[PDB]
């Protein structure tokens, strides 16, 4: 949690949005997806949101489920993604990693052991895709124990009771899928920063997420498309990526 | 916050992602207020009669049980309409989708029968039904498939993960949250998130309720145990939930042994896999071990779910019903002697839960023993495997 | 010499070789015997009830009908036992050559149905069964010929002649007159010599009787028209029986038109065909201008016999009942509106009946009218000849 | 009729049985049939027994249903078996000559129609093979006014009443399918003479049915068999057929 609070606070003294892409771990092989994550560091985002590939990902559309698909071709598994997260960290020490992980994935062997392990590899975030706040107990107070943040969404009709358990129950940041007013509740119940999700696919809806009131905006699956329009070259593969995250994360700036 | 329970012990729950909330609880709110309702009550029971045909015969098969001392009875659901049990809960949850002001339904098919079953009671209820079947199973299915068009459905091939029954549940998942405001899911088994496994128990628990007046009118006590086979649960916990609390009644519930549970090439994630939290759910599961989720074999495509539903986990770990398993050739061997000792084609999905009667009553012919077997369907559909094999 | 008269005014009679005349005034003693028998009456009330599902339905058509003034039933003969209502009569004929103490049947059939029904009649009741195929047929149906092996029976090939349903029939009775003794020939419609007209109405008579009480029961009053397909007549008469001292009710039988009557390739001897003289009886038939027989032309397999029974021909003689006929693509286009708007498969037999009822309403919309339409089997096993039509 | 009671009184003058072969009308070919039947004669048959072609022959066995089969194949109708036969006759004026028919073919154009065509081109019997006595009053009665002799079958447990219809209503011979009982009934109750049928396959069959009573024997299939046999060598299925007839008729002889 402390990098996410560290990184907000930074952004705010500089008035200036966070830039946040999300990409699937080993998508397309293990040592492509090293290079295609220092790749995005680079070129500016603030934070990473990584995937752990899982065989039934039925919170993602099409693009995301592609890249699994791409991963597991590879051999990826749970455990070769939390030895490349420890290298990512280790290169990297102030940027916030959150994990983007389905459920079983981390119940598996012991929610508090998959805690655990996060905290020793130097994640900070986690959202689980299919564990709703009403079943969120176990997992929010193990992310907690271990210095993780749990993270949850709030989606796009909220009703107030829901907007108040989200404020209570996440950290980090609220993963937000009228805004104005999404936005201005959530800073009523004191939320931890809202960065907008979801087609966040150009440099003008960062600017505008910023201007709503977010923190900043995620890009949860253009990465994505670009690595699999350009999976013949690599070398192009990373020049797109760089380009691309480049203007989202100029547009966030003030 | 909900109306009723979402957990039996342990397993089940809502593991659903935040958008689909909603969805569960207006369809929570719906079922109850519809539990009360006598004109919803009349009007089920009125097409289950006059349009499915029930209730169902309760048939005594003295040719096979000659020489021992079982007696043995099999609840036909064979002789229901479209020929197997799931035809009962879809007509109760498209009656549900009505009652909540949907023209649209959603279901998930693996061999394709719930398919049949839910594009059959779109059309008798006017409901513009669309299908989501792995694209492996739909090249398999054919005469299925092409049933469900017959009958005005639109049958959507899935071609992610493994192309079969989990994927085509994981397709209908993401269509359901941008159209819940006018589409019911109409799950195909008593498992998945709260509250399906209610819901679908209430559906088929019909069952249970005819074969306990029939045996009571024929035999005049209840059933020693009553046999139902286990791929998601729905026509096991049917003929089950009305005799939970007749504590001398056995309940036995059978999962596929596929080539054998050793090989683990087989179905059995209630007595051999691991709980995990899939579909919706806390239960049992087929998995690797590092927790990708993994495909069920048996030679029946029916028994395909890789789960099992959460009440029968549930009924397993405090002692009330027990479960075991059957292998391949043990259905393909009650399949043909039914065919030739009673003039019974059943399903191999059925063959399943007839196999382990046939060795109760084998393994100690004197035991004097009163059996039920839920005949879950009909098997017409298996005589070209059940050819091929031989 | 008989107890019971075999004529229809002109039709029906014993053509018979003499060597064949015992069997058939014995069976004619058992039969009569048998009818007031109370201890038989309940042993084929109870199969009919926990065996083969009795009664079966009346299903309202509501969606078909919409928009006109015409209210359709279809009384459910396909969700019997086997899928057709030829099961009735076999468990009838088989309780019969129990009563008169043989251990084997006999049976003929054509597109296979009958040969089914007998098959799983004889599995049940303890008699072992042979049964005669013309071989173009055993090669056109081999999931039928899979089941009747399935369940016990020996299936024989017949290549003379046509190798198609008359060239088994002839087979039939050329082995009956050394084997009456001990097998018991089970014929597969109402018709053939005497007694088999009649005791084949008698033993189908209750799907009439059921469809009278059930529509007294919802509409307060009979059917303005029974209508039923006729390939040799057994579920139209066992429709019909009931309601022929009902002078207001309309009996109608429909015969298969095939590619048009004005082709001459079509199945309706009643109504375009000539009397002779062939199978045990004076009847229309299927026949060259100089007296050999012919097939009966449908896309419909089992409306193939190239007769009819004599009690039609005699009700048509005398007016009480009208046939008439449907061509294939009006039977294809019945059996299509039926899955699409009701989500019932039917038999391509049973979608003539439809066809002309489907007619009856759309010719003439503001004509008040209650119909029942006999739907004799599902339509399962239609569905790729329905699939590779269109 | 005449003809068979000449006949018959001409084989009493002489103690000697009858043999009566048959065979069908155009088997395997008009011409083919017409010389197999002059090769019959030739040999000694005393009578003839003539099968007219029909789809359905369910009282037949396989070898008679092979042979309407060779004559359909041939293109043989009722037509040109008429004319076939009023050929025999213009050529052999006293044997007499009976036809098995199925009963569609009599009853086709109207029965009193068949007889009278039989009795125009000299047939002197019909048996009609599934008209029972039960139904056979149309028939022996439009037989009897045209001068044809209806005849039936015997059938071999044939009780009291049916000997004394079968004697009542026959004329010509009866057809008879223990034995020197049925026989000794028959000649009770004034029957026409007895030939005995079925099996009746070599000599010694002929010499033990005249032994046991009856005026002589037919041969239902052994001819037609020998033709099957022969189908390659029209001149050795002649002498084979008279071969066989021959010693058929050596056999009746005292
Ligand atoms: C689908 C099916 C089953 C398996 O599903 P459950 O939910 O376990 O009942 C069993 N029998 C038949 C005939 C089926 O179609
Ligand atoms: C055989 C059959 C018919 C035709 O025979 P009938 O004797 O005329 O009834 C009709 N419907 C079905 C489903 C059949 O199997
Ligand atoms: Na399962
Ligand atoms: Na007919």
């Amino acid at each position: 949690m402390e990098r996410y609070e560290n990184l907000f606070a930074q952004l705010n003294d500089r008035r200036e949005g966070a830039f946040v892409p999300f990409v699937t771990l080993g998508d397309p092989g293990i040592e492509q997806s090293l290079k295609i994550i220092d790749t995005l560091i680079d070129a500016g985002a603030d934070a990473l949101e990584l995937g752990v590939p899982f065989s039934d990902p039925l919170a993602d559309g099409p693009t995301i489920q592609n890249a699994n698909l791409r991963a597991f071709a590879a051999g990826v598994t749970p455990a070769q993604c939390f030895e490349m997260l420890a290298l990512i960290r280790e290169k990297h020490p102030t940027i916030p990693i959150g994990l983007l992980m389905y459920a079983n994935l981390v119940f598996n062997n012991g929610i508090d052991a998959f805690y655990a392990r996060c905290e020793q590899v130097g994640v900070d975030s986690v959202l689980v895709a299919d564990v709703p706040v009403e079943e969120s107990a176990p997992f929010r107070q193990a992310a907690l124990r271990h210095n993780i943040a749990p993270i949850f969404i709030c989606p796009p009709n909220a009703d107030d009771d829901l907007l108040r358990q989200v404020a209570s129950y996440g950290r980090g940041y609220t993963y937000l899928l009228p805004l104005h007013h999404l936005i201005e509740k959530l800073k009523e119940y004191h939320a931890a920063p809202a960065l907008q999700g979801f087609g966040i696919s150009s440099p003008e809806q960062v600017s505008a997420a910023v201007r709503a009131g977010a923190a900043g905006a995620i890009s949860g699956s253009a990465i994505v498309k670009i690595i699999e329009k350009n999976l013949a070259s690599p070398k192009q593969m990373l020049a797109e990526l760089r380009s691309f995250v480049s203007a989202m994360k100029a547009a966030s700036r003030a | 916050t909900t109306l009723l329970n979402p957990y039996f012990g342990e397993f089940g729950g809502m593991y659903v992602p935040q958008i689909l909330m909603p969805a569960l609880n207006q369809l929570e709110e719906a079922f109850v207020s519809a539990q009360k309702d006598p004109e919803f009550q009349a009007q089920f029971a009125d097409l289950l009669k006059n349009y499915a045909g029930r209730p169902t015969a309760l048939t005594k098969c003295q040719n096979i049980t000659a020489g021992t001392r079982t007696t043995l009875y099999l609840k036909r659901e064979d002789l229901l309409h479209g020929g197997a049990h799931k035809t009962n809960q879809v007509l109760g949850q498209a009656l549900l989708a009505k009652r909540m002001g949907k023209s649209e339904i959603i279901a998930e098919t693996g061999a394709g029968q719930h398919g049949v079953a839910s594009a059959l009671a779109s059309a008798l209820l006017g409901l513009k039904c669309r299908i989501y079947m792995g694209a492996k199973d739909v090249e398999r299915q054919s005469p299925n498939v092409f049933r469900m068009r017959l009958m005005g459905a639109e049958v959507i091939p899935v071609h992610s993960g493994s192309a079969t029954l989990k994927d085509a549940c994981n397709e209908a998942l993401r269509d359901w949250p941008g159209s819940y405001e006018t589409a019911h899911y109409m799950l195909g088994t008593a498992a998945g998130p709260h509250p399906y496994p209610t819901i679908v128990r209430e559906f088929q628990r019909m069952i249970g309720e005819e074969t306990k007046a029939q045996i009571l009118d024929k035999e005049g006590r209840l059933p020693d145990a009553v046999i139902a086979c286990v791929g998601g649960g729905s026509n096991a916990i049917g003929m089950f939930a009305d005799f939970i609390n007749d504590t001398s009644v056995g309940l036995i519930g059978v999962e596929p042994g596929g080539h054998g549970i050793e090989t683990g090439e087989h179905g059995a994630p209630l007595k051999h896999g691991r709980v995990g939290i899939y579909f919706g759910m806390k239960a049992p599961m087929m998995q690797t071990a590092d927790g990708q989720i993994e495909e069920s074999y048996s030679i029946s495509a029916g028994l395909d779910f890789p789960s099992v539903g959460p009440q029968h986990a549930y009924l397993n770990s405090i002692g009330r019903a027990d479960y075991v398993s059957i292998t391949d050739d043990e259905a393909l061997e009650a399949f043909k002697t039914l065919c030739r000792h009673e003039g019974i084609i059943p399903a191999l999905e059925s063959s399943h839960a007839l196999a382990h009667a046939l060795k109760m009553m084998r393994e100690q012919p004197e035991k004097e023993q009163l059996l039920v077997v839920n005949l879950s369907g009909r098997g017409d559909k298996d005589i070209f495997t059940v050819h091929d094999i031989l």
